[PDB]
RNA sequence: GCUGUACGUAAGCGUUGAUCCAGAGAUUUCCGAAUGGGGGAACCCACUAUCUUUAGUCGGAUAGUAUCCUUACGUGAAUACAUAGCGUGAGGAAGGCAGACCCAGGGAACUGAAACAUCUAAGUACCUGGAGGAAGAGAAAGAAAAAUCGAUUUCCUGAGUAGCGGCGAGCGAAACGGAAAGAGCCCAAACCAAGAAGCUUGCUUCUUGGGGUUGUAGGACACUCUAUACGGAGUUACAAAAGAAAGUUAUAAAUGAAGCGGUCUGGAAAGGCCCGCCAAAGACGGUAACAGCCCGGUAGUUGAAAUGGCUUUCCCUCCAGAGUGGAUCCUGAGUACGGCGGAACACGUGAAAUUCCGUCGGAAUCCGGGAGGACCAUCUCCCAAGGCUAAAUACUCCCUAGUGAC
RNA sequence: GUAUGAGUAGCGAAAGAAGGGUGAGAAUCCCUUCCACCGAAUAUCUAAGGUUUCCUGAGGAAGGCUCGUCCGCUCAGGGUUAGUCGGGACCUAAGCCGAGGCCGAUAGGCGUAGGCGAUGGACAACAGGUAGAGAUUCCUGUACCAGUGCUAAUUGUUUAAC
RNA sequence: UAGGAAGAGUAGUACUGCCCGUACCGCAAACCGACACAGGUAGAUGAGGAGAGAAUCCUAAGGUGAGCGAGAGAACUCUCG
């Protein structure tokens, strides 16, 4: 995945396009991406051993790595990626 | 009466792996059951 | 059953009669059991007429 | 191979209802013997042990929708030490 | 395993012994009902196979 | 990031580099040819050796122990030498499949003939045995004809011709010609040498080496010349079994251009409208709807530690070949043919050549022998009764990449 | 797939009743009492066969020819303890296999030694307890068969106790 | 008896004694019969009165009250009187 957690990241398409948030999450298996503020969804949750009030819950839904663009943390822009070594470790490039 | 009475020693006896292996015909019939594929063989 | 030496034996073909109608048959070979030296030591071995009428030792 | 032989103890409430008696139902392997589970707990806890009995049990049907298989085969000792040695816990 | 195969051939058994008892003892708390870490049977059981592992190798 | 499908909860591992992918290894319970003996499948019971535990029984590890064939060795009967037999060791096989392709053994009927028996269906289906990646066939005892060709196989034609046939139904070639593919060799025997066995008793007759293999006849045998590794050939036949190196390929991967363009609809834009761009990359798929420019990727360019294969090089191995004579000698015997009985050849006994099986008989062997569709003569072509041989052909349980007016 | 017949035939030999109780719900489940049925059986054991149908706790979707609060149904946990019982490690019968061998287009057929094979023969434990589920198994007592070692005596050595 | 034989048996002691089956049904709703089927299913036991009797009637121990019912009591059908 071009995307990794712990990266700062802008929503290409979506109902929330235009927004920028952190990964959570990565799903590899599914190329998904669980990201801050983005895909928030309201899960109507009985209470059980944990969440035992139970409720309507916002939280963040996972949404698809192609619809996400990586961030510089220098610049604070968007970036499309590419693949350099430094040394001998290989690392990721902005363009 | 009726016609199966059963017996485990008459059923493998007859029908059973070792009779067929003891038999070139039964070595096919068990040949064309793995054909087929089957789940058992007698 | 077959001659040890000439492996000849029983082939098959057909029984014609008047009529020609066919039916089947098969031609047997004139195999004797007698002794022969299989090697050093003795045997006694289906041997055919043919083979014996002149080279091979009872 | 002792820790191969006993793989299990047998903890149910027939099980505590008979360890005041100095008894101990172990699970085990399906081709070990009675002699072999008398040293090899004789082994591994250094009881001294009197008696071993032993039976065996089939599978029983299980399933899961869709799904039947018998659960696996069972071989069920029940070790019983003399009275003048030290216990087995639990 | 590197620090595994520097042992001649007889502490790498001992080791073993020792693994098999811990095993034991993992099963027996865990038929009890008195273990709280699971993952420690596996780990037990993959030291035991290395250990069984380097010794063939070595023969 | 991970602890599968498969959620779940619990507990945990991972940039001191996990999960994952590829290569090589290790482990691989019990059954099954199943093989230590038995057995009703996945069960039972053992022996012999060495070790181990027990106070000692009881108990535990590890190795070996099937049958047959061939081969050595040792024992060993009636029977006296001896053979049989017995035992041990070294090899080898056993069984399975891809319901495919082929070689042989054996071999139907339904049906058709508008009945039906010869005949057909059909040497099909089926059984069985052998196999191999192909098999089979194959280097002229050939095909042919006023003219020659030069091993087999497969395809096009010849040709639904010639012909076979209750001359009915129906069966139905071949050669010439044209193409694919191409390749040629080895023994047997005379003759020389050694060894052993008979004393066939001064002769044979068996095991190995050399020699030599063919039709204007060739060879052995006589001589001349060369030849002893000069040069040549090779595990695809022509002898057989190994080893390295280099390159290439397959089995993991890497890098890889260009729009978050604006606006409209909209749940969402990949779509409409207006602007640009990349292209050795507009294959495919995915992404909230139809994306070359979002993602994986594609074109292109790179790369493989290890293993496997192929192509070359080297090593290694092994290698007498032309000529002139022709005293003499050899050139596949219970076969070749013939009779009888059957079968295969397109060819149903027909005038029935040719090939094969069973049984009777039974040749010449170089001034010799076979074939040319009875047969005879002449002519022409050719050397049987011994063996090997790739390629072109057939098929697809499988692997890789791909295709479809499915 | 759905009709029609059609809310029809049928609901599979037989004596139930009431009271209490449980429960959302009771002809149908549980308890009690009377009543009735079998009784060389409709009882008690146990082979073969079936293979968890046994016990406990929940449950009532489907199954049960109605009902259901129940079940041989569904879930989840448990439950089958042997030196002496029965079968093997003991024996064999009919039969089966069958080294070699004899036969035979193959494939295979027969068959000696040898080995498998009970429905038979041999073989040492009895009585009580067991309130959820096993009992000649477990437990309590008292024994029996086979063997082993440890003691204590006795005996034997190459015309040889055993 | 052939044989083997330097260890032998006696008493008392303590110890040792493997594998499979063992639940449950088993004239039955669990086996054979497609069914919770008026069928069939080997053997051991199998009491009392009267009785020759395992007959028969009633019963004991023990098991059951049979998986649709209630209520009218009509023709016809069946089994009975
Ligand atoms: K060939
Ligand atoms: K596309
Ligand atoms: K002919
Ligand atoms: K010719
Ligand atoms: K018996
Ligand atoms: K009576
Ligand atoms: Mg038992
Ligand atoms: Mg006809
Ligand atoms: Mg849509
Ligand atoms: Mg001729
Ligand atoms: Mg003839
Ligand atoms: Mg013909
Ligand atoms: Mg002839
Ligand atoms: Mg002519
Ligand atoms: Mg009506
Ligand atoms: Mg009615
Ligand atoms: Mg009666
Ligand atoms: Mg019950
Ligand atoms: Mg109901
Ligand atoms: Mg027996
Ligand atoms: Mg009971
Ligand atoms: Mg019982
Ligand atoms: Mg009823």
């Amino acid at each position: 995945m071009h995307v990794k957690k712990g990266d700062k990241v802008k929503v290409i398409t979506g109902k929330d396009k235009g927004k920028s948030g952190k990964v959570l999450a990565a799903f590899p298996k599914k190329d998904r991406v669980l990201i801050e503020g983005i895909n928030m969804v309201k899960k109507h949750t009985k209470p059980s051993n944990v969440n035992p009030q139970g409720g309507i819950l916002n939280v963040e839904a996972p949404i698809h790595v192609s619809n996400v663009m990586l961030i510089d943390p220098k610049t604070g822009e968007p970036t499309r990626v590419g693949y350099e070594v430094k040394g001998d470790k290989k690392v990721r490039v902005a363009k | 009466k009726r016609t199966y009475q059963p017996s485990k020693r008459k059923r493998k006896k007859v029908h059973g792996f070792r009779t067929r292996m003891s038999t070139k015909n039964g070595r096919r019939v068990l040949a064309s059951r793995r054909r087929k594929g089957r789940k058992v063989l007698s | 059953k077959e001659c040890v030496i000439t492996g000849r034996k029983s082939r098959s073909g057909n029984k014609r009669s008047h009529a020609m109608n066919s039916s089947k048959r098969t031609w047997k070979a004139n195999l004797q059991k007698v002794r022969i030296l299989v090697n050093g030591k003795p045997k006694k071995v289906w041997v055919s007429a043919r083979a014996l009428k002149s080279g091979k030792v009872e | 191979d002792a820790r191969d032989i006993i793989k299990r103890p047998v903890v149910t409430e027939e099980s505590t209802s008979i360890l005041d008696d100095k008894k101990y139902t172990f699970e085990v392997d399906t081709r070990a013997t009675k002699t072999q589970v008398k040293y090899a707990v004789e082994e591994i806890f250094d009881v001294k042990v009197a008696k071993v009995n032993v039976m065996n049990y089939k599978g029983k049907l299980k399933r899961m929708g869709r799904y039947a298989g018998y659960t696996n085969k069972r071989r069920k000792a029940i070790v019983t030490v003399t009275a003048d040695s030290k216990e087995i816990q639990f | 395993a590197n620090d595994i195969r520097d042992l001649s051939t007889t502490e790498i058994q001992d080791q073993e012994k020792a693994l098999k008892e811990e095993l034991f003892n993992l099963r027996f708390q865990l038929a009890t009902g008195q273990l709280e870490n699971t993952a420690r049977i596996r780990e037990v059981r993959k030291a035991i196979a290395r250990m069984k592992t380097i010794v063939r190798e070595r023969e």
